[PDB]
């Protein structure tokens, strides 16, 4: 009587501590390379922002009207998204983007500013709603009539709620000093914003800029988080795009950036711009910037784990 | 392997052995037959599956986006972010390579060891009634029919019962 | 004669590469979970800042008078600490906090500014020392009398020492433009600060802010490090809270943030907000933000290391 | 284990063996007795203690505070800081899990091997005067009193001195 | 017949999992400690900037005239390098430094600005080329004659190329308000810069600064990257150091900082300030800030890998 | 080691053995001689070289400068950068220490195992014609001249050919 072990005609080669390309009876892959090219969103409240830029949900350019109070577990930004209608940009935009991706959505509430002695209905042909309009959550404050003086004014808001308030305001930079006076009157203009943990001043800077959407004038959007029971007070003399509502974060979510479709029929937890990584494998070689609950990215495309003995055929 | 059985003093494996990882191939007057040993095979499968089950564990740690593919974040903080991620990548590629290399060494060595236990168990079953040929075979110094071979395989071989003859033949 | 090995009636289960929950004769923990809820400071010169905010030790609000020249190996910040008396905030405050935590303490030296044609004794009811006072290391420069003009002036300081000098100055933002003129005279006001490696300009921004300590006006504290043999020169026309002394770092230290008592009877090297981690174990599951010389934080609460053979009882 | 002794062909351990990790249990005409072997036991303890001493090494690298629990630092740099720390945490949790799993495998395997050396040493002490029963026992084919058993344990057993009788009994 | 193994009289001690200082027949080092004190640059187009500061290659102070259009695979900064001639500093200087280290060099192209009604030949005794001169790639715009008004003007540049354009401009801070008017006329001065993804305003800040190169006035150099087909437009009224050429990145390179000589006879891929690490070893204990393709830095100075059996001599 | 040969029941190594890692030292009527076994030696060298070849692999990942030695970068971002790098350093120092410790354990254990295979192979070559002395020697119970010793070493020893005499001497 003789003892022996099995072997097969065609095995699979693996690497060990002492030898590369040792043949074993069977092995299995540890590095995931297979991508499913869709955003697998089954079971998850999903918001596909589309042409709405994420920061736009706070200010409300026309492309974001359907997203002013969105609610979501998964947030998808698209390349065609725009935060603005009147050209401009947010200061510390990415920090704000990162805050909103994990927010779970936003809940709007009137901040309660009332005005006297000015126009409040500033509109532009860049934010069109069957006619000239503006950001839905803001108000473009102007002098009552052309070249009239904008009074120095102070408007305050108390966060009476239990979570921090997102307050956004804007600084208007006109196309020239002459255009800036026609909207707000001549002279240096200043907007001061202060809270219990914040202080910063702003003066508008009129000047020529390249035409974006037909305009050489621009708006700077600024923001702060107002703690519960804290007060934000705005002192301004013109060139101020005032907030109408404050934003409050709903809960928790995650944000991704994708160029692929939504699929409510696959379930996944690891996303990248090309789709979803669905895998029980501990490693992936697909995208080092994948987000969610993911296998660890590695540079190897393949790492074979022996699952059987050494193959020694005759 | 570390135990010099598999790919060792047993020169090769059996491609006709489709019913187990290890087994017995005996020859007597009725001819030769081959059957697999379940107990030894199942131990190896069980250990390798445990290895597999560790590696297919889902890790419940969330990472969120911290740079931007559509609007590149500021350059300096971006270089720090890319530098860190590449550093982490260097670490996990090392860990993956080493883990699989080490695990493969141990898997190969683990299969080698289980064979040696089967061989040595049987040797001690046969006691003084047989001698090892150095290739994994036991030359049996007594007549051993199919029931006798079957009795070694399921560990009911009584060495004493045949003791007088096997010894009677070795001198 | 028979060979054998020991076993016991109740062993401890551990995990291996091939099996989870294998029973061995004895095992020991590798992950530290036991916290001692105090700051173990035996053998270490400790400074508990208490109600003094760390940045306050440079400017010297009343709560920090005992800390103007502190010396320490271990620095403890408390939640009730305040950097300010007159409301305000530091620019790049955390960088400065991180500099001071590893400083080993500070040594003050007069920077030698002398003045003519102005008042130098600005005081406030927010920094009270048996009466209206101010930051002990600064001087609130004012016009000699209400609405008088503040002369444009330049004051320079040479670091004659062998280590970098910490220079702090302040920008005063009055409650309104009318209040700002009463202190310094009307018109745009400017403070320029320059060294061999630094250049930055500042203009005050009067305006309403929420009342903190009764005041709607605020002070911006700014700072720079002046290299040995280098000179800092201040050119200003008002709204300038001038430095009286420069600060020099004593040596080396470490800073923690805690809400627990000091214990000079336990010795430790790894601190977190809840106390001290005293352990020879390589891992801890207590606080991922622990500081000092620490076991590596891990998410597992327990990892049992086998210290004996497999237990096979009958 | 890899050596198929412990939890292997020796079916179980001795809960009455309180004086060592491994030992001998003999039976002769005066009855049976059990004593521990010091030399084999001390080797295992020494290897496991070295493992322990590596793991209780103090590491003299200082890390300082870089974010803030009382006044949260700016959000973006804070997300980078939290992202890095969570990445490092992921790495050390992996290293801790793997280290302990690997070390435990080797510790178990290490104890198994030392038993086999004790068994094989003794087998070669007894030479041709005994046969293995397959359960860790040596059936001694000559009369072996308490001094004789004690002589195997402290490695003073002279196989030749009893050679004629043990052989005289195996045939 | 007897079986045995070899041993030698003097072995080497190594560490294992179970024992420290076990003697084996031979072992080899895994941690590289040997440094070659030169920048091994064989086979690599090398640019040793020397007294030219890296940022200077964009503006062109005299020490950088030979580097205005350099091309390189390896860039070496030296401690004596200066980015400036007229004293000043770049904003976000390190980001720009990091951009230029991986650029492979720069290719200059005229941006095409033409002027009327002003002087364009501003010169200083700090940038001397056989006489008073200026930054070779910039133009110091002045009023035609002392105290004459600088007209508000707008100059635009279109990136007609296929890669981003590096545009640099400067803000001049005169020694005093009186000196600033002599160059550009009195009143507030403003420079606005805008593109498709950028907007920022600048006002000069005259004031006394310590004399660096004899001057108490300073220049702020600012920069942006202009995308292909995008336009940058400058609106300014004085105190503006205008760009004459835009810079374009050539390809790819790497930058190091060294205080050691160039050696075209050794070949290397891992550099630090003290030279080159040439090693096949996986670890090094030389410099944790080494750059290039390097062994991983470790704190151990030595880790011996056993390459032979245990040594048991008699 | 795990196999209790090297530094085990063979008490020590041979400093005069300059031609191999393992070998045979025989004694017969013409005297004693020592020669190395190539096959066993080359296996160990081959495994250790593979270990070495893994460790001398060049890694093609570039890292660039992200802070500044001549003009220190801003303090806060600098503390984050230094904190990360020190964290990465902590990780690679651990990996280096553990890798070498583990690799050294396996290298020592690997050499120990190959010796045991040589010993056991030869034992099975000699079959019933010799007995192990417990120190790595085989007492040969028949006259074995230099050609006979050479025949064991190059695996041409026919145990049967001498079977009658070796047995004739053991009883
Ligand atoms: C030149 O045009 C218009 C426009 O953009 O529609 C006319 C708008 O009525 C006017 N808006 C207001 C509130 O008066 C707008 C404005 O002059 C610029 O957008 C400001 O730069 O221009
Ligand atoms: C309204 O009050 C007081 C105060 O805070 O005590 C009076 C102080 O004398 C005055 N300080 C000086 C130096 O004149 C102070 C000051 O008007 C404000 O604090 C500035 O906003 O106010
Ligand atoms: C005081 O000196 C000089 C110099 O630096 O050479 C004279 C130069 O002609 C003048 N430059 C111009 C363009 O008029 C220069 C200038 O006044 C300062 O450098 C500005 O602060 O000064
Ligand atoms: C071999 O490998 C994989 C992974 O264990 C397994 O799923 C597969 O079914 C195995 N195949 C055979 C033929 O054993
Ligand atoms: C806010 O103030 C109200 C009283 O107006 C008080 O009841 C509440 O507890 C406060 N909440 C916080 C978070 O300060
Ligand atoms: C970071 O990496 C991405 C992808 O590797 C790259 O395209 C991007 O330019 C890098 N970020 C910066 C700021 O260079
Ligand atoms: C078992 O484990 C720990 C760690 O080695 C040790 O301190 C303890 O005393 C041991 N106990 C016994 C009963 O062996
Ligand atoms: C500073 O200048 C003095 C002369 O005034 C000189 O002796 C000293 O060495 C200098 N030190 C430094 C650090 O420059
Ligand atoms: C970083 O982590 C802490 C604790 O996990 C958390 O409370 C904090 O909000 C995080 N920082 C930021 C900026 O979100
Ligand atoms: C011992 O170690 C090194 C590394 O393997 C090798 O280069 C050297 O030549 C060896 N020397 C001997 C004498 O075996
Ligand atoms: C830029 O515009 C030209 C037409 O003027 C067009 O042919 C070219 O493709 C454009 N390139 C890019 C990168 O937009
Ligand atoms: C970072 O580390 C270097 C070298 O260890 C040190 O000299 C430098 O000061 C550190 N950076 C900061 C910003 O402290």
């Amino acid at each position: 009587i003789c003892l022996g072990h099995h072997a097969v005609s065609n095995g699979t080669k693996v690497n060990t501590l002492t030898e590369r390309g040792v043949e074993v009876v069977n092995a299995t892959e540890t590095v995931e390379r297979t991508n499913i090219p869709r955003i697998c969103s089954k079971g998850k409240r999903t918001v596909d922002l589309g042409q709405c830029g994420l920061l736009g949900t706070i200010t409300g350019p026309p492309q974001c009207d359907q997203f002013l109070e969105f609610s979501a577990d998964l947030i998808i930004e698209r390349r065609e998204g725009s935060d603005v209608c009147y050209p401009g940009k947010f200061v510390n935009e990415e920090a704000l983007r990162q805050i909103l991706r994990e927010s779970g959505g936003i809940d709007k509430e009137a901040m309660g500013f009332t005005y006297s002695g000015i126009r409040t209905n500033g509109a532009t042909s860049a934010c069109r709603r069957s006619g000239s309009s503006f950001y839905a959550e803001m108000k473009w404050l102007l002098s009552n009539t052309d070249n009239a003086a904008f009074p120095q004014m102070t408007k305050s808001y108390k966060n009476t709620r239990k979570s921090p308030a997102l307050i956004v305001w804007g600084i208007h930079h006109s196309k020239s000093t002459a255009e800036q006076t026609t909207l707000y009157g001549s002279g240096n203009k200043l907007v001061t914003v202060g809270s219990s943990n914040y202080q910063q001043s702003f003066v508008p800077s009129p000047g020529a800029r390249p035409q974006v959407n037909g305009l050489s004038s621009r708006i700077d959007f600024h923001w702060l988080m107002l703690n519960p029971n804290d007060t934000v007070t705005f002192s301004f003399n013109g060139a101020f795009i005032a907030p109408d509502r404050a934003s409050f974060l709903r809960g928790k979510s995650m944000g991704i950036q994708s160029g692929v479709q939504v699929d409510a029929n696959c379930e996944g937890d690891c996303y990248h711009s090309g789709g979803t990584i669905i895998s029980n494998l501990p490693f992936q070689n697909i995208d080092s910037r994948a987000v969610g609950k993911c296998p660890r990215y590695v540079k190897q495309r393949s790492l074979l784990l022996a699952t059987g003995m050494k193959n020694v055929p005759e | 392997g570390l135990f010099g059985a598999i790919a060792g003093f047993i020169e090769n494996g059996w491609e006709g052995l489709i019913d187990g990882w290890y087994g017995f191939r005996h020859q007597n007057a009725q001819g030769e037959g081959t059957a697999a040993d379940y107990k030894s095979t199942q131990s190896a499968i069980d250990q390798i599956t445990g290895k597999l089950n560790r590696l297919i564990e889902k890790t419940n740690q969330q990472f969120e986006l911290i740079d931007n593919e559509f609007n590149e974040v500021e350059k300096q903080i971006g270089n720090v972010i890319n530098w860190t991620r590449d550093s982490i990548t260097e670490v996990w590629s090392y860990n993956a390579e080493l883990l699989v290399a080490m695990e493969n060494q141990h898997t190969i060595d683990l299969a080698d060891s289980e064979m040696d236990k089967l061989y040595e168990r049987v040797k001690r079953q046969l006691r003084e009634n047989a001698e090892e040929d150095g290739t994994g075979c036991f030359e049996i110094f007594h007549k051993c029919d199919d029931d006798c071979m079957a009795s070694i395989r399921n560990n009911t071989y009584d060495h004493s019962k045949y003791r007088e003859e096997a010894m009677q033949n070795r001198i």
